[PDB]
């Protein structure tokens, strides 16, 4: 196991530059969710599924009473079943298919690797259910499309597209593409499936696995690709697992045809019959490239952390709990600024980054561009209060939080020099009650903002301020807002679904700014409200709760989000502060009981209590 | 005008009502794609193509045509001009005729207000682009072949005939006859994408004259498709004269569902904007409408909303407001309150049918059985009637789960018994989890997953939960070898890639619509509202603790019982969570404090004793004794 990992790392370090670039593109596409796997028959044979040549042999035996002397050609594989279908009855064909294919076979680890690569869709020429079984086990639901009618009623947005059909309806030759007749009339009999396959191939990054370079489907797809306009499509990737290394002439010939070939035999040395070894070699190379197990040098951890962090440079402050989602739970980011390795199995890039931060000599060894990127990363991390790993005071910079109303008015009066200044102006106007002007400014920003994170935040804030205006109008019934303005906002906000706002953003934004998705949710503080129960235990929790409250407040104020003014956030602040004070009082009473002679509140605590607590809530706090 | 549209709704034909129903359903599901023709662009006074044909005719022949242009002439005359006068003159005329800025008509905004999944347009103008940019709707605009691969979003604005974004050249658009002849060869990717979108969405045709070249080409392509292997596209016809019955029959048999604007409303034969706005508004204003007029419709709609929940043994009442999209508040005592139901009141009608047998009798047999099933569901879920009609209500609770009562002997007896159906397997897996045999519990849950959509999703969540608890138990023990290291390795291999957050998203949209309330089980959001509730009444009770003044304790107790019944009767492993136990402990502490106050001026029951014995620690009981 460990020897296999060391061998894989050695192979990657000696990998060709072209194969390295192909692996990088495949991993990037998988991260973006644009990856699709075209699964061939080799993956099925890896699970000992009955190969088609066995069926051809059975049909030949039934036709002539003896297996053919020699080897079938490519045309015979489709002709002999056709001859059996014609001269013999269709019932015999279907019965032989049932006798040969109604078997139960386990799913090979290659299916698990393909699924762990996170493909958007899976296109397969296999008529078996092995990939269906693997997807069913792994919990990723795929809309299995194997007939013409399945295309119209597709349940989900991700497809298990069996372009050659399967035996779900039954072990009948009419449901699959086996005979030469089926291949001849495939376009006529499967228009929708072929169109869907071509659309998926055009709109996604295709990786071919389980196919030979001389396969019928591969050549047909290359012929169709030949019809496309030059450079109007992405060249599909082809994983070649044949025992012998691919010839250079064949390699260049097929690369000119549009296939970027990663050849398993060229990467590692394996036995002639060890197909699973080569399949696992390629798939594991891709997976450990995804898992960052091949990052072995500095100025490369810098690139990865920069790719993860640089989109967040637009945002003023990032919650520590958001950094967990930024790195996909690779590290736990404690509120006190300490980082802990949590779930990453590859290189410890955060530890290397902190080592670079601590010692200047190792930092100097980086490249110039990587040195500047590290400088930006260090500024970002120190600004967000990330210091070092576990083994090694709140401050909110927002005029709205401190109630500097005159300064907010002054900032509003000046002329904005950037879109971010307009965003801050709109938030300040919202905090000052000028909600009509806030809505107009947010609409203007939305118009002029198409990273596009300011656009998303402006849409969120505009919906929030529209809800605030609606609730104020409902509770008032004075006319602070003209009826024309109310009608205009109603006509603008009708059928406006905030739930689909994030999904309508570009997928590059949806990958770079996953941590903002919670802003479109109706409720986003359920987690902290739930962990507030630890303060009710009667048997540190208080400091982490207070620091998380400070993190939420700083994120909502520094980034200028109107959701800070809603009832849910006020309720969360009230509950957290009340529970903290009650727990401190309980600790004081327990100590005075056991000893016989707690909470230290600061300016920020006073501001939070003043802004979020009602008079009744403060009365309850004093009474209890 | 709005009341005129309501009158049109009243006089709407049955088939038109059905078509509007499917269109609104597709819009709600996000599978609606709008096919915008040239009439919509013409509504904004955009230069029509016949003006360009006239200009080419004048430029080459020297005089305007005496008669009327035939269909082939619209493509032949520009082709002749391109062949003779060359490409430069063609592009110059195209530029001087098309580089105009035109305001977006309200029809564009009405199309966008339907939230289309995609907008396929034969127009080469940027009017839809401007409308999307103004409304704030982001659409990846695709007008060339290279734009298909470089799409920035999953929602496409597909200009199948191109546009002038690259420039005002004839090569960027499909105008002349040669462009239409070589369209399949010149635009393979765009045509493939259009065909795929049509196949995988609901298409509404707006702006076409039912005789356009594109409409007939799509009909010809549809003809080749397998019978009943596709959904019939909708065609909005906005011609002044009402469509003939024969023509309507001919086109409907060809794979079109035609909504005629001239049939719905009467307008002047030059008032095209009125004709477009009538159908667009009738589609828009039906988004909120549920098309509920008669009692059988009430029964059918409530059955459609409730029947997926028949798989679950019990449903939290507070969750029901999510089922009906916040139309009604379902209070914990069994009372319903009108919250956001703007249309006809189907819950009031259902209760009226329930109380009096006369209206229940005058129902269809299928609808009678549906109403009977709904009555059984609501009676078993504790929903009684509306708030106004509600009288005396008792806090009677029962939990029909062996795990809650701790019938460990019966637990093991049913465990050893052979399972009958997949529900029995699910219950047996929950019993294994409750019995401390998490190994066989995980194996049985994986077997249920393999053999399997409510049970599939519930078993996935339960399997993840027992994997988590196994990890925690192993960490605690090593921080005794209950589990073999081989089992730990296998479960770690199976579960490390699995993510519980996106499990609901990786579910069929039918499941994500029918079983929305189940999504909360993925995270602790399931306990959110109650927790928030559990806090506020606490403070309120504490206020009533000191000033000495339905009951708040009743609401807290009912929410507690609802949570317990939902988590136990549905056989969910979340009953073993620390957060859930803390919630139960806090609720019981508050209830006991209220009881202590009320005594010196409610009683402990069996279920209360079970909850205290299960979810409390010794220190909490000591604190309760002290206070």
């Amino acid at each position: 196991s460990k020897r296999y990992g060391e061998k894989l790392k050695e192979v990657f370090l000696m990998l060709d530059n072209n194969v390295v670039e192909c692996i990088k593109e495949i991993t990037e596409s998988s991260r973006n969710g644009k990856l699709v796997f075209f699964v061939g028959a080799g993956v099925s044979t890896l699970s000992d599924y009955p190969q088609w040549w066995r069926l051809v042999d059975k049909y030949h035996e039934e036709l002539y009473g003896s297996p053919k002397k020699g080897n079938y050609s490519s045309d015979e594989y489709l002709r002999i079943p056709q001859i059996f279908y014609n001269v013999k009855g269709e019932m015999a064909f279907d019965g032989i298919l049932k006798d040969f294919f109604q078997v139960d076979k386990p799913t090979n680890p290659i299916h698990d690797k393909i699924l762990a690569m996170n493909p958007a869709h899976v296109i397969t020429t296999n008529y078996d259910n092995l990939i269906d079984t693997a997807c069913w086990k792994r919990g990723k639901y795929f809309s299995v499309i194997s007939a013409e009618e399945d295309v119209a009623n597709a349940t989900s947005s991700r497809y298990l597209l069996k372009v050659h059909g399967d035996f779900r309806k039954g072990f009948k030759g009419e449901n699959v593409v086996l005979k030469e007749d089926d291949y001849l009339n495939y376009d006529q009999n499967y228009p929708l499936i072929s169109n869907l396959m071509k659309t998926i191939i055009a709109t996604h990054t295709i990786v071919f696995i389980g196919y030979g370079l001389g396969d019928y489907n591969i050549n047909m797809l290359l012929n169709w690709v030949r019809k496309l306009q030059k450079d109007s499509f992405h060249k599909p990737f082809f994983i070649r697992t044949d025992p012998s290394p691919i010839e250079n002439e064949t390699l260049i010939y097929y690369e000119n045809k549009g296939l970027r070939i990663i050849d398993a035999a060229s990467l590692i040395d394996s036995n002639e019959y060890d197909y699973l070894e080569r399949y696992s070699a390629v798939m594991d190379l891709l997976i450990e490239s995804q898992e960052n197990k091949f990052i072995t040098k500095d100025d490369e951890v810098i690139d990865y952390i920069y790719g993860k962090i640089s989109p967040l440079f637009a945002l003023q402050y990032i919650r520590k709990i958001d950094l967990k989602h930024v790195f996909e739970y690779d590290y736990h980011f404690e509120v006190n600024g300490t980082v802990v390795r949590h779930k990453n199995k590859g290189f410890g890039y955060m530890e290397r980054f902190f080592e670079l931060k601590e010692s200047c000599d190792e930092r100097s060894k980086l490249s110039k561009k990587q040195y500047e990127r590290f400088n930006a990363l260090f500024n970002f991390f120190e600004k967000n209060g990330v210091i070092c790993m576990a083994k090694d005071s709140i401050e909110i910079n927002s005029l709205a939080y401190h109630g500097k109303y005159d300064v907010m008015k002054k900032f509003i009066e000046e002329q904005s020099v950037s879109i971010e200044d307009d965003y801050k102006k709109a938030f300040f106007l919202a905090c000052l009650g000028r909600w009509e002007e806030s809505y107009d400014l947010y609409s203007n920003i939305i118009l002029n903002s198409i990273n596009g994170c300011v656009y998303y935040l402006s849409q969120i804030n505009r919906y929030r301020i529209y809800q605030s205006i609606t609730q104020a109008v409902t509770q008032f019934n004075y006319k602070p807002f003209t009826d024309e303005f109310l009608a205009r906002i109603e006509r603008e906000m009708t059928n406006f679904n905030i739930d689909d706002l994030f999904n309508g953003m570009p997928f590059e934004f949806q990958k770079k700014y996953k941590i903002l998705e919670f802003l479109s949710d109706n409720q986003f503080l359920y987690d902290d409200t739930v962990k507030l129960f630890e303060l009710t235990n009667k048997v540190s929790s208080d400091i982490v709760v207070l620091l998380r409250l400070y993190d939420n407040l700083r994120f909502l104020y520094e980034n200028c989000l109107w959701s800070v003014s809603f009832h849910e956030f006020h309720q969360y602040i009230r509950n957290s502060m009340s529970l903290l004070i009650e727990k401190a009082e309980y600790e004081r009473t327990r100590d005075i009981d056991e000893l016989g002679f707690g909470f230290f509140m600061e300016y920020y605590d006073f501001v939070n209590i003043s802004r979020h607590f009602k008079i009744d809530d403060i009365k309850n706090l004093e009474r209890s | 005008y709005g009341e005129k549209l309501k009158e049109v709704f009243l006089m709407l034909d049955n088939n038109v009502v059905e078509c509007i129903k499917e269109i609104t359903e597709s819009s709600r599901n996000g599978k609606l794609v709008f096919f915008v023709g040239a009439g919509v662009s013409t509504l904004s006074d955009y230069p029509q193509w016949w003006r360009l044909v006239d200009k080419y005719h004048e430029e080459l022949y020297g005089s305007p045509k005496k008669g009327n242009y035939s269909s082939d002439e619209y493509l032949r005359i520009p082709q002749i001009f391109y062949n003779v006068k060359g490409e430069m003159a063609f592009d110059g005329i195209l530029k001087d005729f098309f580089q105009v800025d035109k305001p977006t008509n309200p029809i564009h905004d009405k199309i966008l207000a339907m939230n289309p999944a995609h907008v396929i347009t034969t127009n080469y103008d940027n009017l839809i682009d401007t409308a999307c940019w103004k409304r704030g709707k982001y659409f990846s605009v695709i007008s060339a072949e290279e734009d298909v691969a470089n799409a920035t979003s999953s929602r496409y604005l597909l200009k199948v005939h191109g546009d002038f974004r690259k420039g005002f050249k004839g090569e960027n658009v499909v105008l002349k006859e040669d462009d239409y002849l070589n369209y399949d060869q010149n635009y393979p990717l765009i045509s493939n994408l259009m065909k795929t979108i049509i196949a995988t969405h609901t298409i509404v045709f707006i702006g076409y004259g039912l005789g356009d070249y594109n409409i007939n080409m799509l009909l010809n392509w549809v003809r080749k498709l397998q019978k009943d292997s596709f959904h019939k596209p909708f065609f909005i016809r906005t011609d002044p004269s009402p469509i003939e019955n024969e023509t309507l029959i001919y086109y409907e048999n060809k794979g079109l569902r035609i909504i005629d604007a001239a049939s719905l409303i009467d307008s002047n034969e030059y008032d095209y904007l009125e004709r477009y706005s009538a159908v667009m508004d009738l589609l828009i204003e039906s988004q909120e409408n549920k098309f509920i007029t008669k009692d059988d419709e009430v029964i059918d709609y409530i059955y459609g909303k409730i029947s997926p929940l028949f798989a679950l043994q019990y449903i939290r009442k507070i969750d029901l407001k999510h089922v009906f999209e916040y139309d009604y508040h379902f209070e914990v005592n069994g009372t319903v309150v009108r919250h956001k139901n703007k249309g006809f009141g189907y819950m009031e009608r259902f209760f009226e049918l329930k109380e009096s047998c006369d209206e229940r009798s005058k129902l269809s047999k299928k609808q009678y059985e549906r109403f009977n099933a709904l009555f059984n569901f609501f009676e078993k879920n504790g929903v009684i009637c509306m708030a106004k009609d509600a009288g005396t209500l008792n806090t009677s609770i029962e939990i029909n789960s062996l795990a809650y009562h701790g019938k460990y002997d019966v637990m093991k007896k049913f465990i050893e018994e052979q399972s009958v159906s997949i529900e029995d397997d699910y219950k047996k897996a929950f019993f294994l989890a409750c019995l401390g045999r998490w190994e066989e519990s995980y194996d049985l849950y994986s077997n249920i997953i393999l053999n399997s959509g409510c049970v599939y999703y519930l078993s996935q969540i339960n399997r993840y939960r027992i994997y988590q608890s196994i990890t925690q138990a192993v960490t605690q023990f090593n921080g005794y070898k209950p589990f073999t290291d081989e089992f730990l390795a296998r479960i770690e291999r199976e579960m490390t890639n699995f993510n519980i957050d996106d499990l609901f998203n990786g579910m069929p949209f039918e499941f994500q619509k029918k079983y929305k309330i189940l999504e909360f089980l993925s995270d602790n959001q399931f306990l959110y509202d109650d927790t928030v509730k559990l806090f506020e009444l606490t403070n309120k009770v504490r206020s009533e603790m000191s000033e000495g003044s339905m009951s708040s304790d009743i609401v807290v107790l009912l929410r507690l019982y609802d949570n317990l019944r939902f988590l136990y009767e549905n056989c969910l492993w979340s009953v073993s969570f620390h957060e859930f136990h803390q919630y139960i402990r806090n609720s019981m502490s508050l209830l006991i404090e209220k009881a202590e106050y009320e005594r010196t001026r409610f009683f402990m029951e069996y279920y209360d004793f079970v909850n205290i014995s299960r979810h409390f620690k010794i220190d909490d009981i000591k604190n309760l004794e002290r206070s």
